[PDB]
């Protein structure tokens, strides 16, 4: 069976302003099959209560979701995205960039 | 609104 | 404008884990407004966008019904799948359909669709002509056949072209203030060093809607797409859109190019240039 591992964004539903409260989204996308696994991070920790959007798909058949949470932004503090999926061999990490 | 009727592949 | 509504359904089957997980959603053009997820405590189809909290406990009862069926024909169609294709009972597989309509501005039908997918793939298809079907291979070829034999095609038809039409005019009007506006993006260019030598220059386009918008580069008047890395558009979490392209330019050239944002909601396409 032909699979497609995911597309990954990570990065924030308004412009980041330091101290003022915002949503961090991960989105993954364009993979196949549906079974995946994400992780929204605060400095290396899992985020308890991560909402999600209900599994949809793309005109080519492959699925997308958007996972997110309320948050907000310092200049310390570090946030990523971590999936996993069949097609990969371990967790793959992506770092919340504020210019990405 | 969605459709009543639907046929086993 | 034009305007379009869908209903989009996936199972997976889970061996030895019960029975497939389903979840299926509806769209009017980019706005999610129903929902259904068998693996809630007792399902039901639920509300998603306010102009369809109106329809009253007829709607969600008959909603639900249909969500409940069509999650028990995918159990049974999962296992059919298997024969068909020789396969095991060991894995976990997918059966996925879509189907809805476009309009015009004027309301009348502009396509029809209903399409099939298993494990990802192609299975079978209405064609636009709403009266024939493309079978994928020669498993699909069987179901065509049976449906052919049971006049599948002019039942869909007959939904297509009368009810699906007729509803997207309904939500359409009740949910004018929201799917009757497009939100402009709001844009402006970024300027990130790579080097002395040269820099990113990033076009971005947020809090759009609906989703289509076009952004290039262009540099002395020429498209620059073979050198433009353009993200996939992606959800705000409200009801709007991101997207940004990025070229890599040598310093002091900035001026030399220029971003161009097209969508509905601008009167004229924008021009932009980085503004130190
Ligand atoms: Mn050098």
């Amino acid at each position: 069976m032909i699979q497609r591992t995911p597309k990954i964004q990570v990065y924030s539903r308004h412009p980041a302003e330091n101290g003022k409260s915002n949503f961090l989204n991960c989105y993954v996308s364009g993979f196949h099959p549906s079974d995946i696994e994400v992780d929204l991070l605060k400095n290396g920790e899992r985020i308890e209560k991560v909402e999600h959007s209900d599994l949809s798909f793309s005109k080519d058949w492959s699925f997308y979701l958007l996972y997110y949470t309320e948050f907000t932004p310092t200049e310390k503090d570090e946030y990523a995205c971590r999936v996993n999926h069949v097609t990969l061999s371990q967790p793959k990490i992506v770092k919340w960039d504020r210019d990405m | 609104r969605r459709k009543w009727r639907r046929w086993h592949l | 404008g034009s305007h379009s509504m869908r209903y989009f359904h996936t199972s997976v089957s889970r061996p030895g884990r019960g029975e497939p997980r389903f979840i299926t959603v509806g769209y009017v053009d980019d706005t999610l407004f129903v929902r259904f997820d068998s693996d809630a405590a007792s399902p039901r189809e639920e509300p998603r966008a306010p102009w369809i909290e109106q329809e009253g406990p007829e709607y969600w009862d008959r909603e639900t019904q249909i969500c409940k069926a069509k999650a028990q024909t995918d159990r049974e169609d999962l296992r059919t799948l298997l024969r068909y294709y020789n396969q095991s009972e060991a894995g976990s597989h997918t059966l996925q359909n879509m189907y809805g309509c476009d309009v015009g501005p004027d309301g009348r039908l502009l396509r029809g669709y209903h399409q099939d997918a298993y494990d990802g793939k192609d299975y079978i298809a209405l064609n636009e002509d709403l009266s024939s079907w493309t079978a994928a291979d020669t498993a699909a070829q069987i179901t065509q056949r049976k449906w052919e034999a049971a006049r599948v095609a002019e039942q869909l038809r007959a939904y297509l072209e009368g009810e699906c039409v007729e509803w997207l005019r309904r939500y359409l009007e009740n949910g004018k203030e929201t799917l009757q506006r497009a939100d402009p993006p709001k844009t402006h260019v970024t300027h990130h060093p790579i080097s002395d030598h040269e820099a990113t220059l990033r076009c971005w386009a947020l809090g759009f809607y609906p989703a289509e918008i076009t952004l290039t580069w262009q540099r002395d008047g020429e498209d620059q797409t073979q050198d433009t890395e353009l993200v996939e558009t992606r959800p705000a979490g409200d009801r709007t859109f991101q997207k940004w392209a990025a070229v890599v330019v040598p310093s002091g050239e900035e001026q030399r190019y220029t971003c161009h944002v097209q969508h509905e909601g601008l009167p004229k396409p924008l021009t932009l240039r980085w503004e130190p």
